[PDB]
């Protein structure tokens, strides 16, 4: 990553849509001591521009990335005691204590604003929070049913790996055609009326007594937090939330189509601190569709007002291990002694 | 280009460039004399009158080029052909694409009679000179005419018209002294397979 | 039935603006989209551009500058006008009414629905050249007789314009053996042709060419002799 | 690795030969930015032709390789 030579495939134009893909040339040392040869580059996101300052390139010849189901066990000497109930106020009065020794396996989804795949709940949606007062602190909204979301990112791309020297391996994408729109997505609508009211039923059942709830979009922020940031496989997707959160609820009563979400790939995430970049370098093949369930939502209250007469909520998250108390809100590592 | 077909067989004419996005191809038939005319729309449609013995190849595959096919082909088909395409990456086109040329060969063997008269007296006393090859009584209506000077190929002067109902003829524009340079000149006539030559000298 | 008839002057001078008329019947101009077109001798089509009553119009941005394109709603015609001409707008132009296709696939390719148009019907066309040249007068020349008994004759004319030029032989007391060629349009921009006639080779009758080119007012008369 | 300047020890020669064993010139990196100095090189198997796509080169200050009585013993 120095500096790359980008065109753009824009022949006649509308909407100054430049790109977010581009297909470019460069210059690149392959073999022995300072040739280089032309080749394609692309860059997720005309000349230069580059990286800033630090890119790791994961790639390898062969690797994936789904989640695999991942058990957490209690040692020897040790339990893990389990809320079977399933009315818990998360801070609170639990009947039913058991005690397993390992878990039935938990999924690593790396997400924000919704849980996909996950786990449902038993009974009836059930919101919870660490402290519903302070607006600050993340409500985990666990759902007894899923909303569904179809995601079809049609964007092709071929595979060529060029070892061309020993230190050196290169990759090359950016062949063909097909002109896919961006990246493309979907949520499946009636699950999202029906658990939307639901959702802000539990909430006028809990802190909300009489309000009008009204959802608005991601308040801003890095790339990760405006948008609906998950991973179809590796790559990096980035959903425009607006279609999610676009629902004034009526605090009288309540109130074939889906709902199409935009959305774009990424291959530049970053990982850790800023301790490097990650890329997933050669996306292969092309017209990759992952469907998922809608098993969740993570909100951040907006703080409001009482004279306002209503009650606004947005989507926020960021640290994973809000998620994983989402999943491992059932499990707490306890030893035993005479 | 050309393309050519005996009656009853099937004809395939390509046209455009390599498909990029999603398409909407135009064909288009266009017969000798007359205004260009129609063939298809939608890149399958045909408008009244069209048979379904045209057909155009699907706004489809990606990278490929649009073709019409022509089954059962008759001499009513001989015209030329062309496609307007709309591709949904490329910009509007304001050309169509470059035509083909659909031959029908329904008949043999007629041989020109070919005549190569020297320059007159009049035109070199004109300080002009011409030669000029007479191709007659020929079918079908496709010849090339060459010249030669000496054995050299002719690169200049030559003008030569597109026969028809066949008749052709051919030009060589010389100055008087060029005419007298050489040995001779020669007119060479090809036509179906066989090259006919007459020769001329001062 | 729908009928467009297109006119104009059949010659422009270069720089000079071409003006063409299409006539339309069958049909009134308001509830059509209309588009001009151009086809150039031995080449392929070249469009000009669409136009509608509606201003939804559209112009070959090659020819931006110069064109114009309109509907007479009460004389029910199209009209074109392209200014500073010049020899590559030589070419036989069309009028033609033009239908609009869309091609629309599922919301996930949006980006890819495009419009299409395509030309349903076409006048006969009117040619048009842009040259410069007023008038000239062809040059006659004989072609000798010199070679089955039969010898060929004739007679060459050079380097004329406009087209045509008419040749008889004996005043029209020859028509058989008589093969007139089509004239060459030559690179200079004029014009020649030549006829032939196929006769016994034994010293009866006269043989004279009669060539007319109207255009010019020149009449010739050519006794040709071995 | 990249490129090597070879040539061979036959001034006359039967059989067609060839070597298996080259002596070379070469380009070498040596202190600073970019110096280079003329190096000796062997290569055992002209120009060019280096490694494919990999070269570790063991060598080291201190080093041999004979093999060693290894003891093999259950817990
Ligand atoms: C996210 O949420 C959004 C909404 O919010 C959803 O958006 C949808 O996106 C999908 C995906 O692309 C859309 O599906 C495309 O729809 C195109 C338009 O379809 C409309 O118009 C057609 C007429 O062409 C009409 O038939 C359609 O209704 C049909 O289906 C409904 C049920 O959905 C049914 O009720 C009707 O009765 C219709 O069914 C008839 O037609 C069917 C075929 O279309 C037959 O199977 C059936 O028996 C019956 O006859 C609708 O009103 C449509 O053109 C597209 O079809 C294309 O492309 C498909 C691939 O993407 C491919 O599978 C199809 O075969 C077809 O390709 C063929 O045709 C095209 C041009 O039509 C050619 O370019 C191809 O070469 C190919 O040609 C073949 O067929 C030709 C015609 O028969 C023939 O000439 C040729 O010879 C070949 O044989 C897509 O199917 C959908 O429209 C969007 N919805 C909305 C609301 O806009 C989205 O679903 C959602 N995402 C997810 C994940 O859920
Ligand atoms: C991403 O964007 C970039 C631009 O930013 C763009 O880059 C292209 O990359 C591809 C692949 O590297 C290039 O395609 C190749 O082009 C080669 C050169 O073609 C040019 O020159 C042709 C003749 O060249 C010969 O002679 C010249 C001297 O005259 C000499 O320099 C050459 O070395 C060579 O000896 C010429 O014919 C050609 O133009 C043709 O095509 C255009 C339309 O594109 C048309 O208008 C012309 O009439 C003509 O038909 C061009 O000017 C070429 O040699 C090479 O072809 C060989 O390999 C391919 C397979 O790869 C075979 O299919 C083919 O049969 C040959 O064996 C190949 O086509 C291209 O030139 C780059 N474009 C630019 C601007 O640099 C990518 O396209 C973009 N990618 C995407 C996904 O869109
Ligand atoms: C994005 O880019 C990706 C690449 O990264 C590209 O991926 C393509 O995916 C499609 C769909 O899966 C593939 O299409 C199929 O290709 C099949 C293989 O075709 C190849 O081999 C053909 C013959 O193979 C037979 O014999 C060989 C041994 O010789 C054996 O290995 C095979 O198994 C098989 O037995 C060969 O004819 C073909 O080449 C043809 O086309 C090229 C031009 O593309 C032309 O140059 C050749 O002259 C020839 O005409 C090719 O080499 C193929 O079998 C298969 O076709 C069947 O199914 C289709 C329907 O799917 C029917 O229409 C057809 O009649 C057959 O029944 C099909 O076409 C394609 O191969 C992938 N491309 C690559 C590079 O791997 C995507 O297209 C791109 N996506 C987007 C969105 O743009
Ligand atoms: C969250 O939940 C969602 C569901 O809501 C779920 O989503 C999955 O996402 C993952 C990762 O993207 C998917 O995994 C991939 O699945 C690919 C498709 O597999 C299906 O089809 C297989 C064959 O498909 C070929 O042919 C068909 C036409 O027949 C064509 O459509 C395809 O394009 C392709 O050409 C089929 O074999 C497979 O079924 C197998 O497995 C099931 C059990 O799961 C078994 O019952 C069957 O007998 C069979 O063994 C399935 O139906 C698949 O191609 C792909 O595999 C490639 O890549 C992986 C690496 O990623 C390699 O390991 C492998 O060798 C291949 O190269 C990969 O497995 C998965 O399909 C989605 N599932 C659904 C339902 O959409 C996630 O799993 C959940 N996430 C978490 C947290 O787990
Ligand atoms: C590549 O190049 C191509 C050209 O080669 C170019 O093509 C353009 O494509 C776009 C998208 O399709 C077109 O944009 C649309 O234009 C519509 C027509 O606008 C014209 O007419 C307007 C009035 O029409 C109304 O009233 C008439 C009755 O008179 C009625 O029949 C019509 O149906 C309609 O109701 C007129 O106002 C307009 O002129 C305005 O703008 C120009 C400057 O551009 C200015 O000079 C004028 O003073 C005036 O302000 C024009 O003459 C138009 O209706 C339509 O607008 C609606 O939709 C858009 C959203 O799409 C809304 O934002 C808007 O509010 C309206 O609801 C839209 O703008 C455009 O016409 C094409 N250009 C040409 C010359 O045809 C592309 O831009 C290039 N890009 C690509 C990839 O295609
Ligand atoms: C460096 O340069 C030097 C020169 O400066 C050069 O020196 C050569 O060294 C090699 C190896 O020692 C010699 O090769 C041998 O030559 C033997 C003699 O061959 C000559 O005579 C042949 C017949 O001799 C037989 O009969 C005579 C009586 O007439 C009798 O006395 C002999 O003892 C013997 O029985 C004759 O056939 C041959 O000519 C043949 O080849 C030439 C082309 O080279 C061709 O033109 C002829 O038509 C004919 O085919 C020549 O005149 C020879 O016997 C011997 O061959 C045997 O051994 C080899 C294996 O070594 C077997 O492969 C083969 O089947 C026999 O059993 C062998 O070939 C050569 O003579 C030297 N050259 C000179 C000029 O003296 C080296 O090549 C260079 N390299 C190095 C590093 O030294
Ligand atoms: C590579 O080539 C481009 C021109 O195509 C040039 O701008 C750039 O400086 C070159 N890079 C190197 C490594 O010299
Ligand atoms: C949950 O606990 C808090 C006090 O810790 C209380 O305000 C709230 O009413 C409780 N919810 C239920 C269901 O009792
Ligand atoms: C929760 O936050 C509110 C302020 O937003 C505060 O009043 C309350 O004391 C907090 N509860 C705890 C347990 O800290
Ligand atoms: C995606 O497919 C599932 C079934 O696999 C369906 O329930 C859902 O409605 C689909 N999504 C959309 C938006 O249609
Ligand atoms: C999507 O969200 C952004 C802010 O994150 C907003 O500005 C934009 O209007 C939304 N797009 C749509 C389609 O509503
Ligand atoms: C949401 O929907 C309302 C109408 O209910 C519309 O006015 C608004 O533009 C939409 N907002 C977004 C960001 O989509
Ligand atoms: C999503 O939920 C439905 C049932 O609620 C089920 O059909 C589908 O398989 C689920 N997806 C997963 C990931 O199991
Ligand atoms: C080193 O020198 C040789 C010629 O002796 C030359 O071929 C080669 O390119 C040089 N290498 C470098 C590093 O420039």
């Amino acid at each position: 990553c120095v500096t790359l030579q980008c065109t753009n495939v824009t022949n006649n134009i509308t909407d100054d849509m430049r790109g977010e893909l581009k297909n470019c040339s460069f210059n690149m040392t392959t073999e022995l001591r300072d040739k280089k040869q032309k080749v394609y580059s692309l860059f997720y996101r005309y000349r230069l521009i580059n990286c800033n300052t630090s890119a790791i390139t994961q790639a390898c010849p062969k690797v994936s990335f789904e989640p695999i189901p991942i058990h957490y066990c209690a040692p020897a000497g040790f339990a893990i005691l389990k809320c079977k109930d399933k009315k818990f106020n998360g801070t609170g009065p639990c009947p039913s204590v058991s005690t397993v020794q390992c878990t039935h396996g938990i999924k690593p989804v790396v997400s924000t604003q919704l849980l996909l795949n996950g786990s449902l709940a038993e009974e009836e949606v059930m919101i919870r929070s660490e402290n519903i007062t302070n607006n600050a602190k993340n409500i985990l909204v666990q759902f007894n049913t899923p909303v569904q979301i179809n995601c079809t990112r049609p964007n092709n791309n071929t595979r060529k790996s060029i070892r061309i020297g020993p230190g050196q391996a290169f990759y090359a994408t950016g062949d063909i055609i097909g002109d896919i729109r961006q990246a493309h997505c979907n949520v499946s609508k009636a699950t999202w009326n029906e658990t939307l009211g639901k959702v802000v039923k539990q909430l006028r059942k809990h802190f909300g007594n009489n309000t009008i709830i009204r959802f608005a979009n991601s308040s801003g922020g890095d790339l990760e937090v405006t948008t609906h940031s998950f991973n179809c496989g590796g790559e990096f997707f980035y959903c425009n939330t607006s279609g999610l959160f676009n629902s004034t609820w009526i605090s009288n009563t309540s109130v074939n189509d889906s709902i199409t979400l935009p959305c774009r790939i990424k291959q530049i995430i970053n990982m850790w601190q800023r301790i490097g970049q990650a890329m997933y370098a050669p996306p292969i093949q092309g017209v990759i569709r992952c469907v998922s369930n809608i098993t969740g939502l993570i909100l951040t209250r907006d703080g409001g007002s009482t004279n306002s007469t209503t009650e606004t909520f947005r989507p926020g998250g960021g640290d994973m291990r809000d998620n994983w108390r989402s999943e491992l809100y059932k499990y707490k590592v306890v030893k035993i002694e005479p | 280009t050309f393309v050519s077909v005996a009656p009853g067989q099937t004809a395939r004419i390509t046209c455009g460039e390599e498909s990029l996005g999603s398409r909407s191809v135009i064909w288009y038939q266009q017969r000798p004399g007359q205004a260009p005319s129609l063939i298809i729309y939608n890149n399958n449609d045909r408008p009244s009158g069209i048979p379904d013995r045209f057909s155009g190849s699907p706004g489809s595959t990606f990278g490929t080029t649009a073709t019409l096919t022509i089954t059962s082909v008759e001499a009513g088909d001989e015209a030329d052909y062309y496609c307007h395409i709309w591709d949904s990456r490329r910009p509007t086109n304001w050309v169509f694409g470059e035509g083909t040329t659909l031959i029908v060969l329904s008949q043999p063997k007629a041989a020109p009679s070919v005549t190569l008269f020297p320059p007159s007296s009049e035109e070199l006393q004109a300080n002009k000179a011409t030669l000029v090859c007479l191709i007659s009584d020929f079918y079908p209506g496709a010849v090339t005419v060459a010249w030669k000077a000496d054995s050299s190929p002719v690169k200049a002067g030559v003008e030569t018209t597109t026969p028809s109902k066949y008749a052709a003829s051919s030009y060589l524009s010389l100055t008087p002294e060029q005419w007298k340079s050489h040995k001779s000149y020669s007119c060479q006539v090809t036509h179906e397979g066989s090259t006919v030559e007459k020769t001329v000298a001062p | 039935q729908v009928h467009l008839q297109e006119s104009g002057p059949g010659l422009v001078k270069p720089s000079e603006t071409l003006s063409l008329t299409c006539n339309v019947s069958g049909t009134l101009v308001r509830d059509n989209y209309w588009s001009w077109i151009r086809q150039p001798l031995g080449k392929q089509p070249e469009w000009i551009g669409y136009v509608h009553d509606s201003g939804d119009t559209n112009y070959n941005p090659s020819l931006k500058s110069r064109v114009h394109l309109s509907l007479d709603k009460s004389k029910n015609l199209v009209s074109l006008r392209l200014t500073g001409v010049t020899a590559a707008d030589s070419a036989i132009y069309y009028c033609a009414t033009t239908k609009h296709g869309r091609r629309i696939y599922g919301v996930v390719a949006f980006k890819e629905w495009f419009t299409y148009f395509y030309m349903d019907v076409w006048g006969k066309g009117t040619s048009v050249t842009v040259s410069s040249a007023s008038t000239k007068g062809p040059s006659v020349f004989p072609l000798a007789p010199s070679s089955g008994g039969t010898a060929a004759l004739g007679c060459l004319v050079k380097d004329y314009f406009p087209e045509p030029v008419t040749v008889s032989w004996n005043s029209g007391a020859l028509t058989s053996g008589v093969h007139t060629f089509p004239a060459v349009l030559q690179s200079s921009g004029l014009y020649s042709l030549s006829s032939v006639v196929t006769v016994p080779s034994s010293g009866t009758q006269t043989y004279i060419c009669n060539v007319n080119h109207k255009p010019s007012n020149t009449k010739v008369d050519k006794r040709v002799e071995p």
